[PDB]
């Protein structure tokens, strides 16, 4: 998996309370719309796992802003759960297709607080996905 | 605390009462051959390769009399998969190469080993890609046959060992459609050492220095297209392994049953790569069981396993020979 | 002869990763002498005209 | 004498107590077995002076470790006097034969403590060493 | 190994008190400092072996002077212990760097005494030492 270091954000950010990415992402202008390259998705891996009291879940969110100040939510998962947070689960988001300049990465944490994982937020083109599919399954 | 690493100063390490030491033993180098045995095609989409592959079948239905069926539809998922790219530079500080002139003579014995550890690297991770955990590496073939449950978890069979002292074999294909490497738009494959000249570096401080430097990218992805051309023959607890096909696991058996796995053996070109501490063991086994039927007093030694079932079976070292079992 | 070779990277785009190094070390060996004289007296060596043949 | 930015260790350490070494040399291989070089030599310099109550020797040893944690010397020199340490005394250690990873120089001072004096060690080929030797001597 | 017979010192020498060498080199000049040859070395080869009620270490030494009466140490190793010195184990020290006429070996035998071993202890130019290096280390 390709990564294009400057579209990086949370390098490796230790998600504990509900906070924001390290970085934003910044766009050389005002509507980049890089969801409409048909191409971007972020992606955010996990390590090393959702450890934390529990049940516990986290939903990651791309957010736009006008400036880098005040964002807004663009996509969503859902809270997906501790425990579906193993050492390597890419969890894609496809890019928004309006986007607008600095684009952020948001955790959503219910409660308990993470006590430990990290995750790594990037945008790319585009995910390893290859999982294998049955053949019979009758033989087998 | 402790200094280092670009060169330092051991170049002295590498001379005679004189210049840099050509006839160098090459010791860690191993030979693995799945590089040379592979096939390399451009990747299709655009750092990705995607492959449409047949999902469901209609089934048809039997119809009761005077009743007009349901049409059906032929659902089929496909799936992408990436690249990586691994590559390189190699500095050496000017003043450090130029003493007794051997610039260039050390470029390149430095050479040599950037060649062989670039091919040490990207063969031990052909098979052991973790795209999941190192994200920035190409997913190879394990874990993509981890789990016996797995929807090629068939084809993943399992040797019956345990304990951590345990390897696998790998039978493939290798043709267009069932298994292959993919290089980028439109980077070539493979391993490109472009000698990058003398240029300046900076002291940590930003106190110059000045140096060569050699560029070494080589950047390949991996489709797996369809699992049911690749089998593992997993756990093979290797200090089990006797020469008399007796305790332990045996070879012969375990690798035929592997052959049967693939449906039909028709392209691109089936390969076994085994362990070289297998291979041995196998050369062994095979002239045991050989031995109870007819072999002569000169083919005693065995031919070295050549074509196993008419398959080569290629002997690759950049394969770990302690994996931990799996469950 | 050859202790370490470089392990290389896969690095993501903008981003320079580090140089490597091939680590070396040598080993090397000796020699011995083996030798001995044979001296005869010449007179022994000469008579019954043997002394080719002896020697 | 020429030297390399990293085979510099101790760059001019006032050496009070019977201490080790600021830095520690990490060669890149359980054997980097650097006497075999026939080239490579440990060279400590003396500056300004051993100074201390007196009468006071510093042992200069070079130590071997499998990891950067326990040290054993390998080589060593012997009682080197004070007064034989002014400023501009290089005692050199010819590099051990057999080497592990993670080499340091160790200067074992023996009473009483140094009151001033720095030494400095690194890897050199080679060393500058050229003493005057006699003439005649009878002319004159 | 090629041998001067000059510089042969102790033949097989049972060292089992804290002795010196029997033999004593005698260079025809006040300072062979034969350690810049970068060529000469000591050696202490082993046999039969270091058998001692133990356990004991044989830090092994050259010692110089300036006329063959008192010696005084030029070059250590460290204490070699016992099971270090079966029969086949060249001990390398390197010439020091500065010699004086007149060099003995001295070994100083930490308690407590060995009851059996011979040593050979003699200047080369240079050593037999082929140590096995590694493979890959993975296979096998």
């Amino acid at each position: 998996m390709i990564i294009d270091k400057l579209l990086q954000v949370s390098d490796g950010q230790a998600v504990t309370a509900s906070a924001a990415s390290t970085d934003v992402i910044d766009f050389g202008q005002a509507n980049p719309n890089t969801g409409m390259d048909d191409r971007s998705k972020m992606v955010i891996t996990v390590d090393e796992s959702a450890d934390a009291a529990g049940a516990a879940t986290v939903t990651f969110s791309v957010q736009d802003s006008a400036d880098n100040a005040t964002f807004a939510d663009v996509a969503a998962t859902g809270a997906i759960g501790k425990a579906n947070l193993a050492a390597g689960k890419q969890v894609v988001i496809p890019m928004p297709t309006k986007l607008r300049r600095y684009c952020r990465v948001y955790y959503t944490v219910a409660t308990g607080p993470l006590t430990a994982g990290k995750f790594s937020a990037q945008v790319v083109t585009g995910i390893q996905q290859n999982v294998a599919y049955p053949d019979s399954p009758r033989i087998a | 605390s402790t200094t280092n690493p670009t060169l330092a100063d051991v170049a002295a390490r590498m001379t005679p009462d004189g210049k840099i030491d050509p006839q160098i033993v090459e010791m860690l180098n191993e030979t693995n051959e799945i590089l040379d045995d592979m096939t390399v095609i451009e990747a299709n989409g655009f750092t990705e390769h995607k492959t449409t592959v047949r999902s469901g079948l209609p089934t048809g239905t039997w119809r009761k009399l005077n009743y007009g069926v349901q049409p059906e539809k032929s659902r089929t998922v496909q799936v992408k998969d990436s690249m990586g790219m691994l590559e390189t530079y190699a500095e050496v500080d000017k003043a450090l190469a130029d003493l007794n002139g051997n610039s260039a003579a050390w470029r390149l014995s430095e050479d040599r080993a950037f060649i062989e550890g670039m091919n040490q690297t990207q063969a031990t991770t052909l098979f052991y890609g973790d795209s999941s955990i190192d994200a920035e590496k190409f997913m190879g073939l394990t874990p993509r046959f981890n789990s016996l449950s797995a929807e090629n978890g068939q084809n993943i069979i399992d040797a019956g060992g345990t304990g951590s002292d345990n390897a696998s074999i790998w039978l493939t294909v290798w043709g267009p459609n069932t298994l292959h490497t993919i290089y980028p738009k439109g980077s070539q494959a493979g391993l490109q050492s472009r000698d990058l000249g003398e240029d300046t570096l900076i002291d940590a401080a930003g106190g110059r220095y000045q140096g060569y430097r050699t560029h070494y990218k080589w950047d390949i992805g991996l489709t797996l297209r369809d699992w049911r051309y690749v089998v593992r023959i997993a756990n093979v607890d290797v200090s089990e392994l006797t020469k008399n096909a007796s305790a332990g696991a045996d070879l012969i058996d375990l690798m035929t049953q592997a052959v049967e796995l693939i449906p039909n053996v028709g392209m691109g070109r089936p390969a076994f790569y085994m362990p070289r501490k297998i291979r041995s063991f196998l050369r062994r086994q095979i002239t045991n069981k050989v031995a109870a039927s007819t072999l002569t007093m000169e083919e005693i030694a065995g031919k070295k396993v050549v074509a196993f079932d008419g398959i080569p079976c290629r002997r690759t070292d950049a394969l770990l020979l302690t994996e931990a079992r799996v469950v």
